[PDB]
C-alpha cells in the first residue's frame, strides 16, 4: 500500500482539485439515473480515483471489499481464453483489450454474465451493476460495434463506465450516448498541494520549492509525482532543497540511446541502437511510448528546420507501427531514416 | 398490389441547385470518345518459358541420387575420438556417465527412438535436475511410508513430515514429465495407473473403477509388476495414480475435477498430475506439491542428440542440432522423432570435417527440417545461394519458394540473419580520402535504411498469412499469452478468407526477396570501390562491421534476431512482482508498468546502495515496513541494474 | 465403359513416379523399402501429391495386408471425439500379424478439419501404441494442428511443384493419351495451374474433352481466366507510363466480368515473371500488394484498380 | 425507472413533426389505406426520420401492440448478416394475434425498422434484398440512412424514398425552449443558441447534451462552460492559440501548445475538426488550403486507425506552420 494507494481518496468531498467536477458528479448520482460514463484524460490525471469515488458515492461501502477472479470463455473459433477480473458484489471491472483482436467476446459474453448475475442478485439498493471497462481506447472496431449493440441491449440491467486516454479510436455512435467526463491533468499547484497534504499525513514537512520541482518534473502526472516523492523519501529522511528527483530508469536508458544515435552515424551504431531498442521493448513498454520519448529526446539536438520533417516522419512511422504487427521494423526504420536525414544534413 | 414507391423529395422552388444544367465550359464538353479496341490475342501465341521457368534444356543425371548408404560400425578408437570431441565441445557435460547406458540401450527394429531410448532411471534424464530430484525424494518417501505400513501390518499379525499426497508437475511440451514419472516409478518399483485424455474419464467411471486402487493393496505383488494399466472403459510394488494431461476436459468428462478432488481427499497411495498448461496451477483448488520443469539447456540436449547419433554410428557437429533445437524450441520429443526419421533415411550430405578438439560429417539436418532440400539442389548450400548474386529465373523461383516456406510460419528469415547474409564483415562482441570513406558509409547506410523501410512497408501495408495478435496482443506483454488450444469438439464455423493467405504469402515473399536483392546489390557495388579507399590508407571497416551476440553465432541461422530467454526472465519478473497482494489492484495496465516498475527498481537499487555502506539493519525494512510482500529473489533482481 | 478422370486414371502407383519434392519422396522411398516408419505429418499446398505419397508408402509397406492393417479416416468421415476415443484406440489395440519392421497404419487425411478436442485426445493414443500402430497424417496449414501432435510427429514439408516437373508429367500423360497439342497450350496449362498437378490434369482433360486441341486459345476458353497477354500489355503500358491504354485494357477486363480478386492475382502472377528492372519490379510488387490488401479488406471497385494503375505509371516517371 | 429525454418528447403520431410537408402527407395517405409500403428515409441525423417512422408505427398499430409488432435492428452487427437474417427470419416467422378496442383491426404485416442501412456491403445488400423478397407481403421493411447513393440499385428501386432536410436553427431553438420550460430548467437564450451551434444542426445531440447538463448541474443555470465540456467542443481561444503558434513559425511554442491541448484532455479528432472548419473558411490561398486539408485528411485517417494523438497533432501543426510561414 504505497502513497498512491494508501492515501487514495474514496469520497467525492476529498478531491482537492476539480471540486466543481466532483460536485457535478455527486449531483448527477443524486438523481439516480446516471448514464454510461466515458471518462477521458491523460494517464495520471486521476480517472481511476474519480471512478472509485463515484462508485463509493453510488453504492455503499462494500465496493472496497473486492475480489480477484479469472474468467475463461470459448472463442467462436472454439478456443479457451482466460482473463483476470477485479470484481465485487456491487460492481465488476474487466479490462477487455487483453484478448488482442478477440476483444469482442470479453465485451459481449462477460456483459452477459454481469446481466445474469444482476438478474440473480437482489439487494434493494440499486437496479444496475456497474461494469468498468478500463482502457477502452485500444479496442478494435469490430469489438466496439459489439460494445455498441450491447449497450443498446443491456442498458436496463447494467451501467457502463468506460475509461480511456483518448476518444480518437472510439467510434462516434459510442460517444453519442455516453456522458463525457473530461478529466484534465491537474495543474502544478494542485500537485504541490497534494504532495504537501500527503507528506503532512506521513509526519514529514517538505518545502514548497521541492514540491514545485517534483510537479514540474512529473509533467502533470500525479501518480508519477507521488512515486517520485516516495523514492525521494527513501533516499533522504529530510526533504532537502538539494534533493535529487529520482529519474525514470528506462527514460534515461532512452536518453542514452538518443545520445547513441546522435553521436555516431554508422550502420554499426544503427545495429547497437537496434539492440538497445530490443532490450527496451522486452521490458513490455508499449511502442508508442518509446516513439514519443525518442521524438522528445532527438528534437533537442536538431535545429528548427529539421524539426517539422522529423515530426512528420515520426507520425508516419508511428501510424505504420500501429497498423503493423512487429513494432521493431517501424521503429528501427524510423531510426534509419532519421540517421540518413541527419547524415545528409550535417554534411552540408 | 405493386403500389407506387415514389421518391418524395422536399424540393422547394429556388436554391439554384435542384434543377441544374451541364456546364458551358469547354473542358467538360470535350468528352473523349470511348475506344474498345484491344489487341487481338489469336495472332500472338504464348511462347514456351514466357510466364514460367520453362527451359528447352533439361538437367539429367544431377538429381535422383540414391544413397544406398551402408554405414560401417564404428570401432573403439574412433568412437573414443568422437567422445573426446563432444567433451571438448561441451566441457560441462558428464559424458562418461551416460555412454554405457545408451550402449546398453542399443544392445529390423520395431521401436520408435522415443521408446528405444526411453530413460529407465531418473538419473539418465537430461536437464531439470532439481525437479527430478524433488520427484525422486517424494516418491522415495512414499515408498518408505508403504514399507513402514507393511512393517506395521506384519507386526500387528503428519505435519512434521509434511507429506502431501499429490505432486502437480507443470512444464513445456516434451520436456520429459511422463518420462520422469515413469523413470522414477521403474527405479523404485512403483506401479502406475495412468488416466489419459484418449480415454473416457468421467467422474463416476474413474471413482468406481480406480478408488480401490488407492484404498486397497495389490493382489499381485511379486513377478510382473512393472506394467502400466492404462485405465479405460468402452520386492512388493506400491500403487501410484497418474493423470496425464489433466487440463484437457471435455463435455463427456462430466465432473472429472470433483472426482480427482475426492481422490485428493481419500487417498492412501501417491497421486501424480501431469499438465503442460501453466494456468491449471491457479484454477485447481486443492493442496498439492508443485514441481516445475524448466526448458532444458540447449547445449546439453544437443550433446545428448549428438550422442544418440553416435550410438547409431554416425558422426556430426553440435551447431546443427543447436539450430534444430532452436527451431523446435528445445522440444526433446520432436527432435528425437525427427532425428530418427533423418538418421534412418541414410543421411543428407556427405561432407568431411577434420576436427580434433575419421568418418565424414553429416551436417544439414536443419535444412531438410524446414524442407529447404526440396527446393535446392543437393550441391547447393543455403548461405552460398544467399550470398552470391541471383540472376537466373530458377534461382529467383528458389528464393521465392524459400521465403514462402518461411512466411507461412510468420518468421522473417532474411531479417533474423541480416548480419550473416549481407556482404559485410561480422565480428563477435567482446581530407578527400575521409570524404570518400564517409560517402561509402553513407551509401551503405542509405541502402540499409531503404531496405528497412521496405520491411516496415511489408509488415504494415501488406497482409500477413496468419493474423497476428489474434488471441493475445503483440509480443512482450504481461496481460496474458497462455492461450491454451481448443477443448470442445464443436467446429469453428468461422468465415475467414482463404485466398488472401497464399496470395499474401507470395506477395510478401516476392517483395522481401526483391528488396533484399536491391539492398545487397547496393552494398556490393558500394564496397567494390573499397579497394581504392584501402589503397588511400584509410580503412572504414571498423564502421562497417556488424556486432552480434555470441548466442546467435552458435547457430547456422536464426528464426529470431532477439533473445527469448531475456524476455522470459523479464516477463517472469513483472508477473511475479505484480502478483503481490497490495499491488494486485492496479488496473490501468500501461500506467502500472511504466510508473510502478522503474520506481520500484529505483527503490531496490537505493536499498542495496544503503546496505553496501554498512549502515543500520533497519534500512532493509522499508519493503516490509509498508506491508509490500515482495519475495527477496525478485527484489534482488530489481536491485541489479537496468539492461 | 466409364470415363475415369485423368486425375484418377493416371494417379501414381509407386513412390518413384511422384514428381516434385525429391528429398522427401526419396526418404519416403527408403522408408517404404526398409520399414519402421515414424509418425509423419506431411504438409504442403493442395495438389502436390501428399495423399498419393502416403497411399503409396502404405501400400509398399503393407502389401497384401493393406485391407486389414490400414485404417483410413478422411474429412468426409466423422472423426469426432468419440471416434478418436473408440475406433482409433480399438484399431491401435487390435492384434494384426505383420512381418518384422511393419506396423499398422492409421491414415488421417486433412488433419486441418480435425477439431482440437479430437487432437487433444489423439495425443496419448499416438504416443503409447507406437509399438504396433503408426500414424500418417496430412494437412495444408500445419498451424491448424495443435502443438502436441507436431511434438508427437515428424513434420515433412511439401513445396509447390516446379514448372519443369509439371511439364514432364503433363508430357507423360499426353504421350500416353495421344493428345494433339502445341507448346502454347503447354504454357497456358502450366500458367492456369500454379504448381498444381491436379488442376493441370483437370484443365487438360477439360479442354481435350471440350475442343479436342491443345493451344492457348482453347485452354483460356475452358479455364476462363483473364488473358495473360492482356495483363502483360497492361504491365508493358505501365512500364512506358501510358495510363490511357492501360486503363483502356483494364476497363475491357472489368466489363468482361472479372472480379477484382482474380484480376489483381493475374496482375501479380504476370508481373512476377515480367522482363523489367529489379528496382521497378520491387516497387511494382509493393504497390500491387498494397492494392491487393485493399481488395482483401473489403474495398473493391474500379477506382482502386485504376489508382493502382496510376501508381504503377508514376513509379516510372518519378525518380 | 425514468426514460431518457430523446424518446420522451418525440411526437406520438403523424402530422406532429414540423417542417415536413409532403413526407407526412404521403405517410398519412399510406396510413389511411392501412398499408405501408417498403420505406426508405434518408437525411442528416437529428432530423426526425426515426421519429416519423415510430410515429407511423404507433398510429397504424395500437400502443399495446406497438412494441410487439415492430423490431428495431442495426446493420452494423459484427457477425456479418447471418445473425441479422436469422433475427429477421425469427421475427417474421413468429406471428402475434392482436385486437384493437379503438375500432380498427391491426394490419397483418410486421415492421422491421433497420437503422444505418448505408453502412452495408453489396453482398449483404443483395442478401437483404432476397430476404425482403422472401417476406414481401408479410413484413414491410424500413431503411434509415443519411446517404441514399450507398444503397445499391434493387433495394433502392423497390422502396418508397423520402428526403429529410435538416431543421433550421430557429425551429430547433424554439423546440429546445419548449423542452427547457417543460422540464423546469433555468435557461437563457444564449445557452440554447450555443447548444444548437455545438450540436452542428443535430437535434438529438442537442437534446442529449441538454439532459446531460441539467443532470450534471442539477438545480442550477446552464452556462457555456458545462455545454462546452459536455459537447467535447474545444474552446475557440485554444484554436486561436494553435493558429497563432503555427503563424509564429517557432517549433518550441508549437510543442508547448499541443502539450497544453493534450494534457487538458482535449480529443485530437475534435481539434482536427475545428482546425479544418477554421482553415476552409479563411483568407488562405488555395494551395495552402489544399496542402493543409490533405494533411488533415491523412491525420484523421491515422486517428481513426488509432495512432498516437500527440505525434499526429505535432505533424499536422508542423505542416500548417510550414505552409503558413512559406509565404513569409
Ligand atoms: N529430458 C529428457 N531426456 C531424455 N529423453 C527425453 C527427455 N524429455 C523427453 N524425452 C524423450 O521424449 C519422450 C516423450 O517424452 P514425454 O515425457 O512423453 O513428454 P511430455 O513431458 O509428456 O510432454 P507431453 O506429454 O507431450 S505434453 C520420452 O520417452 C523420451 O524418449
Ligand atoms: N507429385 C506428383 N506426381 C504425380 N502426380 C501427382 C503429383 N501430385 C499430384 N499428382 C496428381 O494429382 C492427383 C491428386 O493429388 P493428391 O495427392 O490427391 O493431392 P493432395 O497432395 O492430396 O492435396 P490435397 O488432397 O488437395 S489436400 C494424383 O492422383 C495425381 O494424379
Ligand atoms: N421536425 C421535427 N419535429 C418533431 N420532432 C423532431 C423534429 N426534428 C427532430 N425532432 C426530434 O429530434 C429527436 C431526434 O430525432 P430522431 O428522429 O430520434 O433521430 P433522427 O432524426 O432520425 O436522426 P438519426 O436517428 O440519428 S439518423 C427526436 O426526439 C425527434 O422527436
Ligand atoms: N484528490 C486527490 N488527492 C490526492 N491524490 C489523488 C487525488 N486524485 C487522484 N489522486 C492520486 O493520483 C493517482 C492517479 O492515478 P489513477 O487514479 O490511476 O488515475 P489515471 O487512471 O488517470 O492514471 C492515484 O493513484 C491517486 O492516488
Ligand atoms: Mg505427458
Ligand atoms: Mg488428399
Ligand atoms: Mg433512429
Amino acid at each position: 500500500s504505497l502513497w498512491v494507494d494508501k492515501y487514495r481518496p474514496c469520497s467525492l468531498g476529498r478531491l482537492d482539485y476539480h471540486k466543481e467536477q466532483a460536485a457535478q458528479l455527486r449531483n448527477l448520482v443524486q438523481c439516480g439515473d446516471f448514464p454510461h460514463l466515458l471518462v477521458y484524460g491523460p494517464s495520471g490525471a486521476g480517472k481511476k480515483t474519480r471512478i472509485m469515488c463515484i462508485l463509493r458515492e453510488l453504492y455503499g461501502v462494500g465496493v472496497e471489499k473486492l475480489r480477484i477472479e479469472h474468467q475463461t470463455i470459448t472463442t467462436p473459433s472454439k478456443k479457451k481464453i482466460e482473463i483476470s477480473t477485479i470484481a465485487s458484489n456491487y460492481h465488476l471491472e474487466v479490462n477487455p483489450s487483453d484478448a488482442g483482436n478477440s476483444d469482442r467476446v470479453v465485451i459481449q459474453e462477460m456483459l452477459k454474465t454481469v446481466a445474469q448475475s444482476q438478474q440473480l442478485e437482489t439487494n434493494s439498493q440499486r437496479d444496475f451493476k456497474v461494469v468498468l471497462l478500463t482502457e477502452v481506447d485500444k479496442l478494435t472496431k469490430d469489438a466496439q460495434h459489439a460494445l455498441r449493440r450491447t449497450m443498446e441491449k443491456y442498458m436496463s440491467t447494467c451501467r457502463l463506465i468506460l475509461c480511456c486516454n483518448s476518444t480518437s479510436k472510439v467510434i462516434p455512435p459510442i460517444r453519442s450516448r455516453c456522458l463525457a467526463v473530461r478529466v484534465p491533468a491537474p495543474s502544478i499547484e494542485d500537485i504541490c498541494h497534494v504532495l504537501s497534504t500527503v507528506c503532512k499525513k506521513e509526519g514529514l514537512n517538505l518545502p514548497s520549492q521541492l514540491a514545485h520541482r517534483l510537479a514540474e518534473k512529473s509533467c502533470r502526472n500525479l501518480r508519477k509525482a507521488l512515486l517520485m516523492c516516495e523514492a525521494c523519501r527513501v533516499q533522504q529522511y529530510p526533504f532537502t532543497a538539494d534533493q535529487e528527483i529520482p529519474e525514470t530508469d528506462w527514460e534515461v536508458y532512452l536518453r542514452e540511446t538518443a545520445n547513441a544515435i546522435v553521436s555516431q552515424q554508422t550502420p554499426q551504431r544503427l545495429l547497437e541502437v537496434r539492440g538497445r531498442l530490443y532490450e527496451l521493448l522486452t521490458h513490455c513498454i508499449p511502442p508508442e511510448i518509446i516513439m514519443k520519448g525518442l521524438l522528445s529526446e532527438l528534437l533537442h539536438n536538431c535545429d528548427g528546420q529539421l524539426k517539422g520533417e522529423v515530426a512528420q516522419m515520426a507520425a508516419y512511422y508511428e501510424h505504420r507501427l500501429q497498423l503493423g504487427s512487429k513494432a521493431i521494423y517501424h521503429l528501427e526504420a524510423f531510426v534509419a531514416k532519421f540517421m540518413a536525414l541527419y547524415k545528409k544534413f550535417m554534411e552540408d | 398490389s405493386f403500389q407506387r414507391v415514389v421518391h418524395v423529395q422536399q424540393k422547394d422552388d429556388g436554391c439554384c441547385l435542384w434543377h441544374l444544367k451541364p456546364p458551358s465550359c469547354p473542358l467538360l464538353t470535350k468528352f473523349k470518345e470511348l475506344n474498345t479496341k484491344v489487341i487481338d490475342l489469336s495472332k500472338c501465341g504464348i511462347a514456351l518459358g514466357e510466364f514460367s521457368t520453362l527451359n528447352s534444356k533439361l538437367k539429367s543425371g544431377n538429381s535422383a541420387a540414391v544413397f544406398m548408404r551402408t554405414r560401417k560400425e564404428f570401432t573403439e578408437e574412433v568412437r573414443n575420438l568422437l567422445l573426446e570431441e563432444i567433451r571438448w565441445s561441451n566441457p560441462e557435460f558428464s559424458l562418461k556417465k551416460y555412454f554405457p547406458l545408451l550402449l546398453k540401450k542399443q544392445i529390423t527394429e520395431d521401436m520408435l527412438w522415443t521408446e528405444k531410448y526411453q530413460p529407465q532411471t531418473a538419473s539418465e534424464l537430461i536437464g531439470n535436475e532439481l525437479a527430478i530430484k524433488k520427484l525422486h525424494s517424494w516418491l522415495k518417501d512414499w515408498k518408505r511410508r508403504a514399507e513402514l505400513e507393511e512393517r506395521q501390518n506384519l507386526k500387528g499379525k503428519e505435519e512434521e513430515s509434511r507429506l502431501c499426497n499429490t505432486v502437480l508437475i507443470t512444464g513445456p511440451t516434451g520436456v520429459g514429465k511422463t518420462a520422469a514419472v515413469y523413470a522414477c516409478a521403474q527405479e523404485l518399483g512403483f506401479k502406475i495407473f495412468e488416466v489419459n485424455a484418449s480415454s473416457q474419464r468421467s467422474g463416476r467411471q474413474i471413482l468406481s473403477q480406480l478408488k480401490e486402487a488407492t484404498q486397497s493393496h495389490q493382489v499381485d505383488k511379486q513377478g510382473v509388476n512393472s506394467q502400466k494399466p492404462c485405465f479405460f472403459n468402452s520386492k512388493n510394488a506400491t500403487s501410484l495414480i497418474l493423470f496425464e494431461e489433466v487440463d484437457v476436459i471435455f463435455d463427456e468428462d462430466a465432473g472429472f475435477l470433483n472426482a480427482i478432488k475426492t481422490f485428493m481427499a481419500t487417498t492412501k497411495r501417491p497421486v501424480i498430475l501431469t499438465t503442460s498448461d501453466p494456468t491449471f496451477s491457479l484454477m485447481f483448488d486443492g493442496c498439492f506439491e508443485e514441481i516445475k520443469f524448466s526448458t532444458p539447456s540447449l547445449l546439453n540436449v544437443a550433446s545428448y542428440l549428438q550422442m544418440i547419433c553416435l550410438t547409431e554410428n554416425f558422426r556430426t557437429d553440435v551447431k546443427d542440432f543447436v539450430t534444430l533445437l532452436t527451431a523446435n524450441t528445445c522440444d526433446i520429443r520432436k527432435s528425437i522423432l525427427y532425428l530418427q526419421f533423418w538418421i534412418r533415411s541414410g543421411g543428407g550430405v556427405l561432407e568431411e570435417r577434420p576436427l580434433t578438439l575419421l568418418p565424414k560429417c553429416d551436417s544439414g539436418c536443419a535444412e531438410t527440417l524446414f524442407g529447404l532440400k526440396n527446393i535446392f539442389s543437393p550441391s547447393e548450400d543455403l548461405f552460398s545461394f544467399l550470398k552470391h548474386k541471383i540472376t537466373m529465373k530458377e534461382e529467383w523461383h528458389k528464393f521465392i519458394q524459400l521465403l514462402t516456406e518461411f512466411q507461412m510460419r510468420n518468421v522473417d528469415f532474411l531479417y533474423s540473419n541480416l548480419e550473416f547474409i549481407l556482404p559485410l564483415p561480422v565480428d563477435t562482441i567482446p581530407t578527400t580520402a575521409g570524404k570518400k570513406c564517409s560517402a561509402l558509409v553513407s551509401h551503405c547506410l542509405n541502402s540499409l535504411s531503404e531496405f528497412m523501410d521496405n520491411m516496415s512497408f511489408l509488415d504494415a501495408l501488406l497482409t500477413d498469412v496468419r493474423e497476428q495478435n489474434k488471441y493475445g496482443r503483440n509480443d512482450f506483454s504481461w496481460t496474458n499469452g497462455k492461450v491454451t488450444s481448443g477443448l470442445c469438439d464443436e467446429f469453428s464455423l468461422e468465415s475467414n478468407d482463404g485466398w488472401t493467405s497464399q496470395s499474401s504469402g507470395e506477395l510478401k515473399a516476392a517483395a522481401e526477396a526483391l528488396s533484399f536483392t536491391k539492398c545487397s546489390s547496393a552494398i556490393s557495388k558500394a564496397l567494390e570501390t573499397l579497394n581504392s579507399c584501402k589503397k588511400l590508407g584509410r580503412d572504414p571497416t571498423n564502421d562497417l562491421t556488424f556486432y552480434v551476440s555470441q548466442k546467435r553465432n552458435n547457430v547456422y541461422f536464426s528464426q529470431s534476431a532477439a533473445n527469448l530467454d531475456n524476455a522470459w526472465k523479464r516477463i517472469s519478473v513483472i508477473k511475479s512482482v505484480f502478483s503481490s497482494r497490495s499491488l494486485l489492484y492496479v488496473g490501468n495496465r500501461q500506467a502500472s508498468i511504466i510508473e510502478y516498475l522503474p520506481t520500484l527498481r529505483n527503490i531496490c537499487k537505493t536499498e542495496k546502495l544503503k546496505e553496501q555502506g554498512k549502515s543500520k539493519r533497519r534500512f532493509l525494512h522499508y519493503f516490509e515496513g509498508i506491508h509490500l510482500d515482495i519475495p527477496k529473489e525478485t527484489v534482488n533482481t530489481l536491485a541489479a541494474d537496468f539492461p | 465403359h466409364y470415363e475415369l478422370p485423368w486425375v484418377e486414371k493416371y494417379r501414381p502407383v509407386k513412390l518413384n513416379e511422384i514428381v516434385g519434392n525429391e528429398d522427401t519422396v526419396s526418404r519416403l522411398e527408403v522408408f517404404a523399402r526398409e520399414g519402421n516408419v515414424p509418425n509423419i505429418i506431411i504438409a504442403g499446398p493442395p495438389g502436390t501429391g501428399k495423399t498419393t505419397s502416403i497411399l503409396c508408402l502404405a501400400r509398399a509397406l503393407l502389401g497384401p495386408a493393406l485391407k486389414d492393417a490400414m485404417l483410413e479416416l478422411n474429412a468426409s468421415n466423422d472423426r469426432g471425439i468419440d471416434v478418436v476415443r473408440n475406433k482409433i484406440k480399438m484399431f491401435a489395440q487390435q492384434k494384426v500379424t505383420l512381418p518384422k519392421g511393419r506396423h499398422k497404419i492409421i491414415i488421417l487425411d486433412e488433419a486441418d478439419s480435425m477439431t482440437d478436442g479430437a487432437q487433444q485426445a489423439l495425443r496419448r493414443t499416438m504416443e503409447i501404441y507406437s509399438k504396433t500402430t503408426r500414424f500418417a497424417l496430412a494437412c495444408n496449414a500445419s498451424d491448424k494442428i495443435i502443438e502436441p501432435i507436431q511434438s508427437r510427429c515428424a513434420v515433412l514439408r511439401y513445396t509447390k511443384l516446379t514448372d519443369a516437373q509439371i511439364l514432364t508429367r503433363l508430357m507423360n500423360v499426353i504421350e500416353k493419351e495421344r493428345v494433339p497439342y502445341t507448346d502454347d497450350g503447354l504454357e497456358a496449362i502450366i500458367f492456369t495451374a500454379q504448381g498444381d498437378m491436379r488442376q493441370a490434369l483437370n484443365n487438360l482433360q477439360s479442354t481435350f474433352s471440350g475442343f479436342g486441341f491443345i493451344n492457348s486459345e482453347n485452354v483460356f476458353k475452358v479455364c476462363d481466366e483473364p488473358h495473360p497477354l492482356l495483363v502483360k500489355e497492361m504491365i508493358q503500358h505501365c512500364v512506358n507510363a501510358n495510363i490511357d491504354e492501360a486503363y483502356k485494357i483494364l476497363a475491357h477486363l472489368w466489363h468482361l466480368g472479372y472480379s477484382p480478386e482474380d484480376i489483381i492475382g493475374n496482375i501479380f502472377r504476370v508481373c512476377k515473371t515480367f522482363q523489367m528492372a529489379e528496382y521497378l519490379k520491387l516497387e511494382f510488387i509493393k504497390e500491387i500488394g498494397y492494392t491487393h490488401m485493399k481488395i482483401a479488406e473489403g474495398v473493391n471497385s474500379l477506382l482502386q484498380m485504376a489508382g493502382l494503375l496510376a501508381r504503377l505509371c508514376q513509379k516510372t516517371m518519378a525518380p | 425507472k425514468p426514460v431518457p429525454w430523446v424518446e420522451k418528447y418525440r411526437p406520438k403520431c403523424v402530422d406532429e413533426v414540423a417542417f415536413q410537408e409532403e413526407v407526412v402527407a404521403v405517410l398519412k395517405k399510406s396510413l389511411e389505406g392501412a398499408d405501408l409500403p417498403n420505406l426508405l428515409f434518408y437525411g442528416p441525423p437529428g432530423t426526425g426520420k426515426t421519429s416519423t417512422i415510430l410515429a407511423a408505427a404507433r398510429e397504424l398499430f395500437g400502443p399495446e401492440l406497438f412494441r410487439l409488432r415492430v423490431l428495431e435492428l442495426n446493420a452494423s452487427d459484427e457477425r456479418g448478416i447471418q445473425v441479422v437474417r436469422e433475427k429477421v427470419k425469427n421475427f417474421a416467422q413468429l406471428t402475434v394475434s392482436g385486437s384493437r378496442s379503438d375500432g380498427k383491426p391491426c394490419p397483418p404485416f410486421k415492421i422491421v425498422i433497420l437503422d444505418e442501412a448505408d453502412s452495408m456491403t453489396s453482398a449483404a445488400q443483395a442478401a437483404l434484398r432476397r430476404t425482403m423478397e422472401k417476406e414481401s407481403k408479410t413484413t414491410r421493411f424500413c431503411l434509415i440512412c443519411n446517404y441514399v447513393s450507398r444503397i445499391i440499385e434493387p433495394l433502392t428501386s423497390r422502396c418508397s424514398k423520402f428526403r429529410f432536410k435538416p431543421l433550421s436553427d430557429k425551429i430547433q431553438q424554439q423546440r429546445l425552449l419548449d423542452i427547457a420550460k417543460k422540464e423546469n430548467v433555468k435557461i437563457s437564450d444564449e445557452g440554447i443558441a450555443y447548444l444548437v451551434k455545438v450540436s452542428e444542426g443535430d437535434l438529438r445531440k442537442a437534446i442529449t447534451f441538454l439532459q446531460s447538463a441539467t443532470r450534471l448541474t442539477g438545480g442550477k443555470e446552464i452556462t457555456e462552460k458545462v455545454i462546452t465540456d459536455i459537447a467535447g467542443v474545444i474552446p475557440a481561444e485554444k484554436i486561436d492559440g494553435v493558429f497563432a503558434a503555427c503563424q509564429s513559425g517557432s517549433f518550441d511554442k508549437l510543442e508547448a501548445v499541443v502539450k497544453d491541448l493534450i494534457d487538458e484532455g482535449h480529443a485530437a479528432t475534435q481539434l482536427v475538426n475545428q482546425l479544418h472548419d477554421v482553415v476552409v473558411e479563411n483568407n488562405l490561398s488555395d494551395k495552402q488550403k489544399s496542402i493543409i486539408t490533405e494533411k488533415l485528411a491523412e491525420v484523421d485517417k491515422c486517428l481513426a486507425d488509432g495512432a498516437d494523438e500527440h505525434l499526429q497533432l505535432i505533424s499536422l501543426c508542423a505542416t500548417v506552420m510550414q505552409q503558413l510561414s512559406q509565404n513569409c
